[PDB]
């Protein structure tokens, strides 16, 4: 998943937020099971 | 009555007045002000791909 060679990373969006950030977390998507209320998944 | 209150904080200013487009003149030595960059030079056509 981490391949060789070079892949230049292009810019995406610079945002003038001006806040203090020291921690971060990832958000995932979960689908309702409708049958264990959410379908099992891995990321 | 409409009361306008102006405040300045350590955060960068983002409410600002209108900016004049004016016009572009080429092939002559003219003072140029491009997005805050000032100077003096002749603006010719460019074949460089940005
Ligand atoms: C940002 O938050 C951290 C943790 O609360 C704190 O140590 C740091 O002083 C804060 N930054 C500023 C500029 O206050």
């Amino acid at each position: 998943d981490l391949p060789q060679g070079f892949s230049a990373l292009e810019p995406l969006v610079d945002l003038p937020i001006g806040i203090n950030i020291t921690r971060f977390q990832t958000l995932l998507a979960l689908h309702r099971s409708y049958l264990s209320g959410w379908t099992a998944g891995a990321a | 009555v409409v009361v306008l209150s102006f405040e300045l904080l350590h955060a960068p200013a983002t409410v600002c007045g209108p900016k004049k487009s004016t016009n572009l003149v080429k092939n002559k030595c003219v003072n140029f002000n491009f997005n805050g960059l000032t100077g003096t030079g002749v603006l010719t056509e460019s074949n460089k791909k940005f």
